[PDB]
């Protein structure tokens, strides 16, 4: 569980198995846990209707139909799987994370389906 | 909003005595008060904190004893009590909240210590009781400059008291400045005039004074020698 | 290269969330009804459920945390709870024709103590009930005649009689938070509660712990680990309270050494007062002792302990509050039910330069306090027959620095507080609250159909 | 325990500085208008909060710490002062560039005979028609400054404007008899100037 | 103007107005305040 | 209970009474005491 | 968001995509809103779990292996794209929803997934 996030990415590839397992795990004062098991609900949920509308939603690991931006850090392969972390990774990404999530949630699946749709026909 | 500083009063050596912050427009429970002291053109001094909750404060080394400042919750006010009083005591005294520091959750948070909000002083003066009327003394000119001199009058209370020239027959060139409290606890001031070099051994100059208050009224006749 | 997704990614963030209890199952047995206030906290975890982390350091602040207020928050919440159904007590605001005591017992427990008699409503609605009972100092006042005083709240706030079917234990409570959220756990021993913490595991459900109720003192509470340690938010901010931790338990052994008895008065219906009837033999003030030496060496460890901050050499000197309330001025605190205020005066009268019996402090007890400035309520503290007595462990203190504006040239303390939060910092020092997001996306040459 | 000048002074809506040092501490900086509760102004060294003007510019250099300001605007007029902690600074009257800078007069004179006659020397210093009304004076018995019983006012408005103010030693006349050369000494704007007296 | 049937006279009818109406009321007397104690804790306030 | 009465001021008629300057008992902060005090009402919040 | 549910079904078509972004997006009086958010839950897994027992599950839009029923309002290709609206449409279905919703969780994944078990094996 999180085992070691300070591993490189490339090692902590290996698993990514327990961290979405205790995620979920199977008056007033008692109000209170129910309105945070609620809400780890609604995150849990919101996470995968993000998914789902990506062409993702099969979990975990899904390749996609967009690259890379060339100004989002230029930089190498072996630089970060084996040489960086994942919240070391995540801080650099906080400045792009929206139109990333634009383009995925539209220019994809939308696309993507309708052309589908058009030989899902023939 | 803002802070109620009682307003300003004398007392007397020895003695003791107690001054109100009360507060308005917040939480007197969270928060923290400090209080601090400006002398006779002095640098600013630093006198004790409360914490409003429980009531823990700390006084400086120079200071334990001597003070105690304290808070009433209800009256949402805070005190502060001064004993065994001297003229080094001399003062005007503020209180003032910090933000940064006090329980509840609400903290603005500064490494240094806030001194947002400010009563606007209480001035304490010791006077030594009784009055006196006051004592009278010639300053004289001597050996350029034109000729200069005046009355000089001491160790009265309480002020004001008046000084005119001739029975305030010339107002020409004349200034009667500000009243001094001594460290005895009473006053002294003086009156001056200027004049010509040549207008001395002709013209001649004396002080009318008046302490109404004690009911003295005094002629002296100033002569350089 | 593409994009590919990632979901279960070790990324979270600062954030805080709401959390819930934990209370295990050996305390769930002890039959008669309710307990602390636990009623539907759950059990705990009964295994340790932690995983060490490799490589990663980021930073606890003890004092920009969160769960000491959740915490907080709770327990004044309990606390209003618990009494909620107890019993008012209306009608004792009421004139009080008293005296003091006798029976020889020195002028160390000269009256004090308090006879009143006065009247009352009975079980219905007419008649009056004289009657009599027995009061420390400290709840009754003068008012201008032979003896008749007023009640300490009466013109401040009403009072409810807690249960008595309550008891003021502290058990260990476990913390767990959901999942999303994690809790970070420095897991060295030299953190002075301020920075990044190399040494660190991942936990949801956080150690039993007792919040004990107490001022200046530290009771029952955590150890720390060789070199005793000292937590301030800024220290050189006197005004900041110094919090310190033990790697050492001081003994202490509190005593209320008189043999009390109970009057299941009658102003009913339902409603049954609960009176101090006359007292068993002979009366002697409660106290506490602690062993000497012991308290030396700690004294000793400390004060080694504290002139790195402030010069290898340095005066030290400690002193007896800087006068405040009852619950700041001593020592207060619970024990057994009823409530103690120790005069610490006599453990800090000492200087401390650079590199035989047992101590008897004595306490005076209370039964009316309005905790947490929460005044509008009172609660009476109910008497208990028999007498008291009380095995703790000292674990910490809270302190005061002075300001002496020189250098560094002499420095002294005083135990502090009054902000009760720091009793809970003390073991919030070790935990942070963590939001992860299992989502993490990465470029990679990789293509769909 | 805290430097900050005695006094500073400067035409509107200029650009000036106000020092304080001591230690490398979070200075910040207050505003006494006369008869005005104190106004905080910036916080730790160099940041202006809410309802503040941003003409107000902190900074530091380590120990010492400054603040600068933008368009100087005589509703400013007054006292200000910084502090780190317990260690205060020691107030700084910063005046305005009206009128000229006043050369002040200064007048010494003697004990009174009849002051001798009633065993109690008294010295006066009086300074006049100066501006602005910012100065400090020492005393000097032979060649030697003195702390025991000296007092001195707070300058203020003269007829014309200009300033005037006192200083009084309270000395006994052979305490007076026993140095020569006594005087009085004033800094007005950097400017030292002196004044004595010996016992004829 | 509005009504549901303004036909029906009872139903009562709502306007609302393109032109705002500058009104000023006051209540012209400078009171006092009593905090009366009626204790512990429950404090009245009453007209001096 | 309330033993009242009007008013005591050169107001006219065009406030004539109408407050009222009323005069009881109460409770003290304790349950013993009485507490003979008065407070001022308006017309409509008091009837005989 | 609902841009313009007055433009034909044929140019309406074009984004399915922001109506289904905000329709999540992300003490007494308090119990409230949480009453609220947790219905609009149920509804959203109402939806989703028709969607899943139905062919479909691929979110959005999803072809089906039953064809039209005649009397179902006969009409034509151009006059509903090119002349109609989405209530337009409904308002009319809501005489045949039931029996439609009936027959494709029934005859078709359930003979659907079972013919597949019956070439999955194979
Ligand atoms: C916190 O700290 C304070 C301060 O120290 C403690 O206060 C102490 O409290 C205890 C009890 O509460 C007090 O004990 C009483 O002592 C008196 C006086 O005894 C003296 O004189 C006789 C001769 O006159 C000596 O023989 C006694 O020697 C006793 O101690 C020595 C060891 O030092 C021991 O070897 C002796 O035998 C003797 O002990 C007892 O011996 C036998 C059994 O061994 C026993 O039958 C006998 O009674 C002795 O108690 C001593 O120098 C003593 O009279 C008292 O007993 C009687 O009266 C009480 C009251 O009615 C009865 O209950 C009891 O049964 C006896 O009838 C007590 O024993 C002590 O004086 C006091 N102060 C000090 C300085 O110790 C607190 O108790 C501490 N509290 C906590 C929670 O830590
Ligand atoms: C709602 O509507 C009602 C009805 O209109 C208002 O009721 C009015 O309320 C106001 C105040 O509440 C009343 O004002 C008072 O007027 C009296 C009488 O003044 C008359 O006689 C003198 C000579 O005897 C005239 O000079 C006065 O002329 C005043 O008005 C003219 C313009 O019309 C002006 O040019 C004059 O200068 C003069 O005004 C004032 O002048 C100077 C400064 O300019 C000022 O120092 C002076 O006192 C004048 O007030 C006028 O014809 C007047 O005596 C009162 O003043 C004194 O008594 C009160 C009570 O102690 C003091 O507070 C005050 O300081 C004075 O000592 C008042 O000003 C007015 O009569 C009354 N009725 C009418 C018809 O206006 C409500 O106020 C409205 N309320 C709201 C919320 O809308
Ligand atoms: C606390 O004060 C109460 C007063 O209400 C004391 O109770 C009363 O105490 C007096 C003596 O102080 C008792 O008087 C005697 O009573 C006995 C038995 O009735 C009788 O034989 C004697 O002739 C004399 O009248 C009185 O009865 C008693 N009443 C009650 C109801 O208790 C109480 O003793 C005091 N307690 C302490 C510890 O001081
Ligand atoms: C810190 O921990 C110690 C160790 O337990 C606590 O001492 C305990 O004190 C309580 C009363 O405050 C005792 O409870 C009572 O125990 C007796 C007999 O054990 C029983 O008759 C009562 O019904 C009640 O259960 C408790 O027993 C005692 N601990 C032990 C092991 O005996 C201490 O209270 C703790 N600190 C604080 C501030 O409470
Ligand atoms: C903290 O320690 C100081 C000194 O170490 C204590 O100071 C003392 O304060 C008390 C009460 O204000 C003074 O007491 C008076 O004593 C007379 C004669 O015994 C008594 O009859 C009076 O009723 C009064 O209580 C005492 O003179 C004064 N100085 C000393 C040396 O004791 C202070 O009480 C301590 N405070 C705390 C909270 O620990
Ligand atoms: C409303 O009614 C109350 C009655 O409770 C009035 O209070 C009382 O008013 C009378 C005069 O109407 C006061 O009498 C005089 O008192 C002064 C000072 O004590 C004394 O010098 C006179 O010889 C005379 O006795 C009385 O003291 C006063 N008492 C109190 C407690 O207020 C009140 O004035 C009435 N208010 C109005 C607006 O009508
Ligand atoms: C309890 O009630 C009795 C009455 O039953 C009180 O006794 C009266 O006290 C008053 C004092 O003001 C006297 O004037 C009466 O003469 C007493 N006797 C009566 C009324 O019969 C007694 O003081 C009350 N005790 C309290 C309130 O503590
Ligand atoms: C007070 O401190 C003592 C230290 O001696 C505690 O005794 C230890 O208790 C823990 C847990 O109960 C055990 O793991 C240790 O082995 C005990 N020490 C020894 C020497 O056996 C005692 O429990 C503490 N009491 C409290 C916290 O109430
Ligand atoms: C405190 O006082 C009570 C009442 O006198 C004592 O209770 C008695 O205790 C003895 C001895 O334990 C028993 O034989 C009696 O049956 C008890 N009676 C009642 C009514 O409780 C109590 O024991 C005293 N405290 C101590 C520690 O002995
Ligand atoms: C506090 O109480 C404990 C237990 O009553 C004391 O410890 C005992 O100490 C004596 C000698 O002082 C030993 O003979 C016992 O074996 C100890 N027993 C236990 C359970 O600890 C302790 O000394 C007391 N301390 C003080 C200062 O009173
Ligand atoms: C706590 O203990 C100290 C001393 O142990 C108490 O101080 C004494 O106070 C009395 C009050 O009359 C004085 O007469 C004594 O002279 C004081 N002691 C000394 C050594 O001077 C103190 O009052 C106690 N209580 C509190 C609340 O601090
Ligand atoms: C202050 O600390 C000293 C310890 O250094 C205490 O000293 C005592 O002095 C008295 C007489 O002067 C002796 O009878 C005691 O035996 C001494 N005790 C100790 C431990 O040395 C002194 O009592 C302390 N002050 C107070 C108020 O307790
Ligand atoms: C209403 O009456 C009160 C009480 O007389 C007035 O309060 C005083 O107001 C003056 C002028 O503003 C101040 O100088 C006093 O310090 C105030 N005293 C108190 C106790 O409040 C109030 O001003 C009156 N209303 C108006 C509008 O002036
Ligand atoms: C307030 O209480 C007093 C008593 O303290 C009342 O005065 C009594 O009024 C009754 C009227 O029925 C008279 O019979 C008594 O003789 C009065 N004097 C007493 C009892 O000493 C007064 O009327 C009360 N005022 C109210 C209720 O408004
Ligand atoms: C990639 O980022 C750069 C920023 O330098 C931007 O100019 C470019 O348009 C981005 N790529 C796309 C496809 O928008
Ligand atoms: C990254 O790769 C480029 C070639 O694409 C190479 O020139 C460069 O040295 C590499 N640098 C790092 C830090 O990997
Ligand atoms: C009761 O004790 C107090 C406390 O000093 C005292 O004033 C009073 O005289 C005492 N009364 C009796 C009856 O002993
Ligand atoms: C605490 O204050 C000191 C001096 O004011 C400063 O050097 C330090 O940065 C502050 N903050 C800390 C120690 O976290
Ligand atoms: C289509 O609807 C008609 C109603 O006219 C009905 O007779 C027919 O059975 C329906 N089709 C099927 C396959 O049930
Ligand atoms: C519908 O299409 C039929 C042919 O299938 C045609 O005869 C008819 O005119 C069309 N009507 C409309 C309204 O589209």
């Amino acid at each position: 569980f999180l085992g070691a996030a300070g591993s490189t990415m490339g090692a902590a590839s290996m698993t990514l198995t327990v961290q979405a397992r205790n995620l979920l795990s199977g008056t007033v004062w008692g109000i209170k846990q129910l309105q945070a098991r609620v809400l780890a609900v609604e995150r849990y949920l919101r996470d995968q209707q993000l998914l789902g509308i990506w062409g993702c939603s099969g979990k975990l690991i899904c390749c996609t139909n967009v690259p890379w931006n060339s100004s989002w850090s230029n930089r190498n392969l072996s630089e970060i799987w084996d040489n960086m972390t994942w919240l070391q990774w995540d801080k650099e990404i906080s400045n792009y994370t929206q139109i990333i999530y634009g383009l995925l949630e539209e220019s994809q699946n939308q696309q993507e389906k309708n052309e589908q749709d058009l030989l899902a026909l023939d | 909003a803002g802070l109620m500083q009682s307003g300003a009063v004398m007392k007397n050596s020895g003695a003791s005595v107690r001054v109100s912050c009360q507060a308005d427009g917040y939480d007197f429970i969270d928060y923290v008060i400090h209080w601090f002291r400006q002398r006779r053109g002095e640098g600013l001094e630093w006198l004790g904190w409360m914490n409003p909750s429980g009531g823990g404060t700390n006084y400086p080394r120079p200071f334990q004893g001597k003070v105690t400042m304290t808070r009433d919750t209800s009256t949402e006010t805070a005190y502060l009590d001064v004993r065994g009083l001297t003229y080094d005591d001399t003062a005007v005294y503020y209180c003032v909240r910090d933000r940064a520091n006090g329980s509840g959750r609400r903290r603005f948070e500064s490494v240094n210590w806030f001194l947002d909000l400010w009563g606007r002083g209480t001035q304490i003066t010791v006077v030594s009781a009784s009055t006196k009327g006051p004592s009278v003394f010639p300053l004289a000119p001597s050996s350029g400059g034109t000729a200069a001199l005046g009355c000089l009058v001491k160790d009265y209370f309480p002020e004001p008291v008046t000084v005119s020239w001739n029975s305030g027959a010339l107002t020409s060139g004349v200034h009667t400045f500000p009243a001094v409290l001594q460290s005895s606890g009473l006053y002294s001031l003086s009156s001056v005039v200027t004049v010509p070099s040549s207008s001395l051994g002709t013209q001649t100059y004396i002080c009318n004074v008046n302490h109404k208050p004690s009911n003295t009224k005094v002629d002296k006749r100033v002569e350089p020698k | 290269l593409w994009v590919t997704v990632y979901y279960g990614v070790p990324v979270w963030k600062d954030a805080e969330t709401t959390l819930f209890c934990a209370s295990d199952a050996k305390a769930y047995e002890t039959e008669k009804h309710n307990v602390w206030a636990t009623h539907a906290c759950v059990p705990t975890d009964p295994n340790p459920q932690e995983i060490h982390l490799e490589n990663v350091t980021e930073e606890f602040n003890m004092w920009k945390n969160n769960m000491v207020e959740q915490m907080h928050t709770d327990i004044i919440s309990l606390w209003d709870q618990s009494l909620k159904p107890c019993v008012k007590l209306t009608p004792l605001c009421v004139t009080l024709q008293c005296t003091n005591v006798t029976n020889n017992i020195t002028d160390d427990m000269r009256g004090e103590l308090k006879n009143c008699s006065f009247n009352m409503t009975t079980e219905l609605r007419d008649k009056k009930q004289k009657v009599y009972s027995l009061f420390y100092r400290l709840d009754v006042v003068q008012i201008n005649s032979n003896k008749e005083y007023r009640l300490i709240n009466c013109n401040t706030s009403a009072i409810t009689q807690a249960c008595p079917k309550v008891s003021f234990e502290p058990i260990p409570i476990h913390y767990c938070a959901p999942a999303g959220f994690a809790i970070l756990k420095c897991k060295d021993k030299k953190f002075n509660g301020t920075g990044p913490c190399p040494s660190v595991s991942t936990v949801q459900c956080t150690h039993g712990i007792k919040p004990v109720v107490s001022t200046q003192l530290l009771l029952n509470g955590s150890l720390a680990e060789e070199e005793v340690m000292i937590r301030s938010e800024n220290i050189t901010n006197n005004a900041k309270n110094i919090l310190v931790q033990f790697n050492t338990p001081v003994q202490i052994n509190c005593t209320r050494p008189n043999n009390n008895t109970r009057k299941s008065i009658r102003i009913g219906p339902g409603q049954a007062f609960y009176a101090t009837g006359d007292i068993i033999g002979d009366i002697r003030q409660a106290h506490c002792n602690v062993s000497k030496a012991t308290w030396n060496e700690t004294l000793g460890k400390v004060v080694k302990q504290l002139r790195k901050h402030f010069g290898n050499n340095t005066i030290i000197r400690f002193a007896n509050s800087s006068g405040g309330d009852l619950e700041v001025t001593t020592h207060s605190f619970n024990c057994g039910g009823e409530f103690f205020y120790c005069n610490t005066s006599g453990l800090f009268n000492s200087t401390w330069i650079s590199n035989n019996d047992s101590i008897t402090l004595p306490c005076r007890i209370k039964q009316i306090i309005n905790m947490w400035q929460r005044i509008g309520q009172a609660m009476y503290a109910p008497p208990i027959q028999g007498v008291i007595r009380c095995v703790s462990n000292i674990t910490g203190l809270i302190l005061t620095r002075d300001g002496g504006s020189t250098n560094s040239t002499t420095e002294t303390f005083r135990p502090g507080g009054g902000d009760m939060r720091d009793n809970w910092r003390s073991e919030l020092y070790k935990y942070k609250v963590v939001k992860i997001e299992p989502l993490g996306v990465a470029p990679t040459r990789c293509k769909r159909r | 325990a805290l430097t900050q000048p005695r006094s500073v002074s400067a035409s509107p809506g200029q650009s000036v500085t106000i020092s304080c040092t001591g230690t490398h501490n979070y200075v910040s900086w207050c505003q006494q208008k006369p008869g005005q509760a104190p106004k905080l102004l910036i916080y730790d060294f160099n940041k202006r909060p809410s309802g503040v003007s941003d003409r107000f510019s902190g900074s530091t250099s380590g120990n010492t710490a400054s603040l600068t300001i933008s368009g100087l605007q005589a509703d400013d007029e007054g006292h200000y002062f910084c502090w780190a902690f317990e260690n205060i600074g020691g107030g700084t009257k910063l005046t305005v560039l009206g009128q000229p800078k006043a050369a002040p007069s200064v007048t010494l004179f003697p004990p009174s005979s009849e002051e001798l006659q009633a065993n109690k020397a008294t010295l006066v210093c009086l300074i006049s028609d100066f501006y602005p009304g910012a100065v400090t004076v020492a005393w000097k018995a032979d060649s030697s400054p003195v702390k025991a019983g000296v007092e001195t006012t707070t300058p203020s408005k003269q007829s014309n404007n200009k300033y005037a103010a006192s200083s009084y030693l309270s000395l006994t006349p052979e305490q007076w008899k026993s140095h020569r050369s006594y005087s009085c000494q004033v800094t007005h704007e950097g400017s030292t100037v002196e004044k004595t007296v010996a016992p004829t």
